[PDB]
RNA sequence: UUAGCUAGUAGGUGGGGUAACGGCUCACCUAGGCGACGAUCCCUAGCUGGUCUGAGAGGAUGACCAGCCACACUGGAACU
RNA sequence: UACCCGCAGAAGAAGCACCGGCUAACUCCGUGCCAGCAGCCGCGGUAAUACGGAGGGUGCAAGCGUUAAUCGGAAUUACUGGGCGUAAAGCGCACGCAGGCGGUUUGUUAAGUCAGAUGUGAAAUCCCCGGGCUCAACCUGGGAACUGCAUCUGAUACUGG
RNA sequence: GCCGUAAACGAUGUCGACUUGGAGGUUGUGCCGGCGUGGCUUCCGGAGCUAACGCGUUAAGUCGACCGCCUGGGGA
RNA sequence: AUGUUGAUAU
């Protein structure tokens, strides 16, 4: 059902009286295909169980997106900390114009046709975090055309 | 010094 | 910066700077040896690494280095450089091109021929 | 300009069966399909994304026989027409004459028919054409020529054009050794295993 | 001092907005309520009233729906120092049409579609959505 | 309608000769901010009557001297 | 890390001159004219259509092709 | 000459770079911080996928590499599109000429601004739909485009007078 | 009389507008110990902002005007 | 009160 990506596996250290303990930090993004998506960031001592722990956060952190026919709804601007990301609808059969990070977020949450580029910090937890910030509040013409009181042909 | 340590 | 700072004092762009500026944007030069010799590279390497003084056909001189195992060159020897630096030996800002006049092609060589001035093994 | 080496061993890259024998015996008896290539075939190391576009993007090269720059060309060209670039890319290669040789079924491979085509043994709408890569377009006639018509070759792909899938936007006729290019194929007349998104996603990087 | 009107009504907008303020009291002006007047036909604020002769106080009563702030964002374009000024093809789509460009041209202020319905340019005052 | 510039007066101290300030008001190409822009132009007024202050209508036309191309047409306004 | 530059200089009158307007030239008169919207001075440079790159805005560039300019051993001069 | 026809015979026709990560491709031997490699990080100190050779492999292919040079990536001069408490960055503080900017109402003007029209924006080039060389490159028909400039005539909300 | 610089620091330019609170200090004032209302100021903290530390109506929040300044470390 | 230093690479 859901389509499961994994993003990014980092090593990590903390020091100790013995020496440096070794760790792994998985990041992964889970979607339906449907503007259903959630990143998981799971760590661990082993890869394995980082990513599983990255899997399970991921699938009861999804959030909802209004897409419009494999793509947005119209240009978006995501922040998170040093990461900005913009994302513009495009036409059909353009595919994602994006980078790894942003690819992962938009291929499961059912983005097909989309230009996106990371300005800034392309950290990839940053990033997705920016990615999934500038989706969930990506507005639809029903929401707007509620929100102000119209209709939707009033408002397109 | 010592010509060139720690012993 | 405001735009009316911007309207008396425009954007200045990054001018920007040649690594290899005794080329004088060629992609070759020729010289004349005045020294070869060996240097010792900085850490964490230990060699003796070979190089030479160069005085090229433009008059700048610059030290340039031999690649490959073994070299004929010696002072007055004349030859063709090319842009590349050596990471460890600071100065060194230029390759000698092997099998390129005076210097000769790299003995026995048979991978990267092409760098090293090797014609090709009769087979 | 063309590949002369082992054709097997493309195939055992990719790890796929690219037509590049004729199928009178399975691929199966005459290789290892299983394996890739080389002393450190048995080895299958967890390959990139680069690795993965790039594979592709050789797989399809090597079915039609198409170098890189020529591909490349063809890649421009599928961008610049209208339409899904990945389409339009495979549509492209299709229409190239050595496959349409091949598709009809006059070339047991598509090198076979590489080799007609080269050694003027065909024709289009009456005129000789010994050129490879020629675009043959719609309500098109291919033809052998008469001297070559007594050639063994083109009977025995016949034959074997039979065993494979006939292609729907094909008609031929054995006996007069000529078929019409009908229409331009779509991407459901074409097989599903080509990922064309990744070879667009390659040239667009 | 104060020079930008505009941007201090669209400021009282946004900031009133993010504090779940009922109304806005502004000074009034002549183009303060025509803008108002765009807000309220295309939905953003509820209704707006002036209220005196000598200082006049322009006061926008402020929508909000599902908890949240109608105006989402509201953001000054043209301004005293960068004036904006596009001609009928070169008018902004806000949003994807979504939201609104508030256009003054010379038949009167206006929205950027009821600009390009009058085959109008002109200054681009703010965009809302 | 014939083609005319208007400009203040800038100096009158040529005999039959002003200097014609002709201010214009232009979109910076790069940055987009609308700048002043003048141009001085030597300008025949035959009689002497403009004087430093006035606003007034000229023509281009056939060189006078060296610098003069422009006539003066009319004191728009005078200070 | 060039701030002042300019006396045919800037304008006027008349005579001369040019195919032609004109300090183009001359005599006399006036004392102007140019400049921080960068004059003057210094360095670099043929300009454009275009070319390369770029999502664009830009950045870089001006080989071939075509338009314009300039030069013809160096300096100067006219003649036809 | 293009082109066509005939002849004979696989005959006359494959290299270059790369394989530690970035980056597609791994093993053995030799060497032992030496010899050497290196775009960046780095590799080599006696068990080197990084040197040198070999075998195998990957990528390109009548080319392949290397060097030089421009733009890109570089939102790393940020107009579009950046910053300045501590990362680089607020003049030690003020007064103030030029400059930039300017509360609110009415009228007027029409400079900015906007609208329309006309002229111009050489041809080639680019782009689109066609055509011609067996194909392609290349050549070429018609368009679109040339985002500009000027002139005239209107609009008057905003900015300026 | 000259020098003209300091970690000359809030390492935070000036002017204006707007945006939950709490506890003080100091200096006016109005109404009758309480109840307001001004100025300046110390500490905490909310939203928001911030790489974080923190800032937080005296902003480093939300905006406008103008100025100054930065563009890897060194060389300097 | 005072009370120094720790060769190179890894
Ligand atoms: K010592
Ligand atoms: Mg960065
Ligand atoms: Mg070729
Ligand atoms: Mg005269
Ligand atoms: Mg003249
Ligand atoms: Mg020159
Ligand atoms: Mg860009
Ligand atoms: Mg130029
Ligand atoms: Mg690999
Ligand atoms: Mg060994
Ligand atoms: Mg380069
Ligand atoms: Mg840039
Ligand atoms: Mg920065
Ligand atoms: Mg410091
Ligand atoms: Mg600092
Ligand atoms: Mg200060
Ligand atoms: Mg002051
Ligand atoms: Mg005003
Ligand atoms: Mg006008
Ligand atoms: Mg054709
Ligand atoms: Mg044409
Ligand atoms: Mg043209
Ligand atoms: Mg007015
Ligand atoms: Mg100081
Ligand atoms: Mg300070
Ligand atoms: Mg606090
Ligand atoms: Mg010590």
């Amino acid at each position: 059902e859901l389509q499961e990506k994994l993003i990014a596996v980092n090593r990590v250290s903390k020091t100790v009286k013995g020496g440096r303990i070794f760790s792994f930090t998985a990041l992964t993004v889970v979607g339906d295909g449907n503007g259903r998506v959630g990143f998981g960031y799971g760590k661990a001592r082993e890869v394995p169980a980082a990513i599983q722990k990255a899997m399970e956060k991921a699938r009861r952190n999804m959030i909802n997106v209004a897409l419009n026919n494999g793509t947005l709804q119209h240009p978006v601007k995501g922040v998170h900390t040093g990461s900005r990301v913009f994302m513009q609808p495009a036409s059909e059969g353009t595919g994602i114009i994006a980078g790894g990070a942003m690819r992962a977020v938009l291929e499961v949450a059912g983005v097909h046709n989309v230009l996106a580029k990371a300005y800034g910090s392309t950290n990839p937890i940053n990033v997705v975090r920016a990615t999934i910030d500038g989706l969930e509040n990506m507005n639809s013409p029903e929401m707007v055309a509620a929100k102000r009181g119209k209709s939707v042909e009033e408002i397109l | 010094x010592x010509a060139x340590x720690a012993g | 910066a405001t735009v009316n700072q911007l309207v008396r004092k425009p954007r200045a762009r990054k001018v920007a700077k040649s690594n290899v500026p005794a080329l004088e944007a060629c992609p070759q030069k020729r010289g004349v040896c005045t020294r070869v010799y060996t240097t010792t590279p900085k850490k964490p390497n230990s060699a003796l690494r070979k190089v030479c003084r160069v005085r090229l056909t433009n008059g700048f001189e610059v030290t340039s280095y031999i690649g490959g195992e073994g070299h004929n060159l010696q002072e007055h020897s004349v030859i063709l450089i090319r842009g590349g630096r050596v990471k460890d030996l600071p100065g060194v800002r230029y390759h000698t091109v092997r099998g390129a006049l005076d210097c000769s092609g790299v003995k026995d060589r048979k991978q990267a021929r092409s760098k090293y001035g090797v014609k090709r093994p009769k087979a | 300009a063309r590949y002369l080496g082992p054709k097997l061993k493309l195939s055992r890259r990719e790890g796929t069966d690219l037509f590049l024998k004729s199928g009178v015996r399975a691929i199966d008896t005459k290789c290892k399909i299983e394996q890739a290539p080389g002393q450190h075939g048995a080895r299958k190391p967890r390959l990139s994304d680069y690795g993965v576009q790039l594979r592709e993007k050789q797989k399809v090269r090597r079915i039609y026989g198409v170098l890189e720059r020529q591909f490349r060309n063809y890649y421009k060209e599928a961008a610049r027409l209208k339409g899904n670039t990945g389409e339009n890319l495979l549509a492209l290669l299709e229409g190239r004459l050595d496959n349409v040789v091949y598709r009809m079924g006059f070339g047991a491979t598509r090198a076979e028919a590489r080799q007609l085509v080269s050694h003027k043994a065909i024709m289009v709408n009456g005129r000789v054409v010994n050129i490879a890569s020629y675009q043959v377009s719609p309500n098109d006639v291919v033809s052998i020529r008469e001297k070559a018509k007594k050639q063994s070759r083109v009977k025995a792909a016949l034959e074997l054009a039979e065993q494979r899938e006939k292609p729907t936007w094909l008609e031929v006729d054995a006996g007069k050794m000529e078929g019409t290019f009908k229409r331009k194929p779509e991407r459901s007349d074409l097989s599903a295993d080509i990922n064309e998104h990744l070879i667009v996603e390659l040239y667009s990087k | 001092s104060m020079q930008d009107p505009i941007a201090d009504m669209l400021t009282r907008i946004r900031n009133g907005q993010a504090a779940n303020k009922a109304a806005v009291t502004m000074p009034s002006s002549k183009l303060k309520v025509a803008i108002a007047n765009v807000l309220k036909e295309e939905g953003f604020i509820e209704d707006f009233k002036v209220e005196g002769d000598t200082k006049p106080e322009l006061e926008l009563t402020l929508k909000y729906f599902q908890g949240k702030a109608v105006v989402e964002s509201i953001q000054r374009v043209s301004r005293p120092g960068l004036r904006i000024y596009k001609r009928k093809d070169e008018l902004p789509k806000v949003m994807a049409g979504l939201g609104i460009a508030v256009v003054s041209t010379s038949k009167g202020v206006m929205t950027d579609r009821a600009a390009r319905q009058a085959g109008l340019g002109g200054e681009i005052i703010c965009y809302v959505a | 309608k014939i083609r005319t510039l208007q400009g203040r007066v800038v100096s009158d101290k040529m005999e039959k000769s002003i200097v014609v300030a002709i201010e214009r008001f232009v979109k910076h190409p790069i940055y987009g901010k609308f700048i002043k822009r003048t141009t001085k132009l030597h300008v025949h007024d035959e009689n002497n009557e403009c004087g430093i202050g006035d606003v007034v209508e000229i023509r281009e036309c056939r060189p006078l001297s060296k610098t003069k191309s422009w006539t003066l047409v009319r004191v728009v306004e005078k200070a």
